[PDB]
């Protein structure tokens, strides 16, 4: 889920994932373990996002047929519980 | 006092086809080493990934080296079975072309037999030095097998 930037001596870089790790245990070494990893990017389009900081300032999704999915108790003590409160 | 000397040894060779009697040797160089021989190393070991240790078993082979005065008869018996073809002649089943037997007395009186084993590499021609002289002859030997009696 989490996307990563590495930053090497003076390179930056950003939307990486981890895509490998070899761990080794020889007698070469015994107190540490010799590791060997792998990055990879992610590539998409429009490198630079545009933000809005207003929630209702935003566009609009689609969502395209769907089901009404049933499954409700009933019609009218539904409605006596929304507007009596109880 | 303990007596560690050379003088008085001798050493009979006999090859299983060219030499079927054998012969001895008697005339040593002086100015290299008569016999010599290199270390025997019929064991390793390994290391195991926690640090530990495991020991096992090799194959280990036997080499000799014998020094002659140049023109002596040593020297020229020396050189035919040097020049034997191995090839030729016909062996016993899982014996070895020429198993040379070689068995070497120490002044003392002990012994030793070294078996299943053959010569390897030598001299062709006469070497004449600096000073005017010949350099002495050398032959290795290598063998597969060992024994000694050290009781006399």
């Amino acid at each position: 889920d989490t996307l990563y930037k590495v930053i090497t001596r003076g390179m930056v870089f950003e939307r990486m994932m981890c895509t490998s790790e070899a761990l080794n245990q020889t007698p070469d070494m015994i107190s540490a373990t010799p590791a060997r990893l792998t990055f990879s990017q992610v590539l998409v389009q429009n490198p630079k996002p545009i933000m809005f900081r207003n929630a209702g300032d935003s566009s609009m999704i689609d969502r395209g047929l769907a089901l009404a999915e049933d499954v409700v108790g009933s019609a009218g003590d539904l409605f006596d519980y929304a507007v009596n409160g109880v | 006092m303990i007596n560690v000397s050379g003088f008085g040894t001798g050493i009979v060779i006999v090859s299983a086809s060219s030499f079927p009697m054998g012969f001895s040797l008697s005339k040593f160089a002086d100015d290299e080493s008569p016999i010599s021989s290199k270390e025997l190393e019929p064991f390793g070991y390994e290391m195991l990934y926690d640090g530990g240790l495991f020991a096992f078993d090799k194959a280990a082979p036997l080499e000799v080296s014998v020094s002659v005065i140049a023109g002596s008869e040593d020297d020229i018996n020396l050189r035919i079975l040097l020049n034997s073809k191995k090839g030729s002649f016909r062996f016993l089943p899982g014996i070895i072309p020429d198993m040379t037997t070689l068995v070497a007395t120490l002044p003392d009186g002990g012994r030793t037999v070294l078996s299943n084993g053959t010569i390897l590499k030598g001299p062709a021609i006469d070497t004449i030095q600096n000073t005017g002289r010949r350099k002495g002859n050398t032959y290795t030997f290598v063998f597969g097998s060992y024994l000694g009696a050290q009781t006399a």
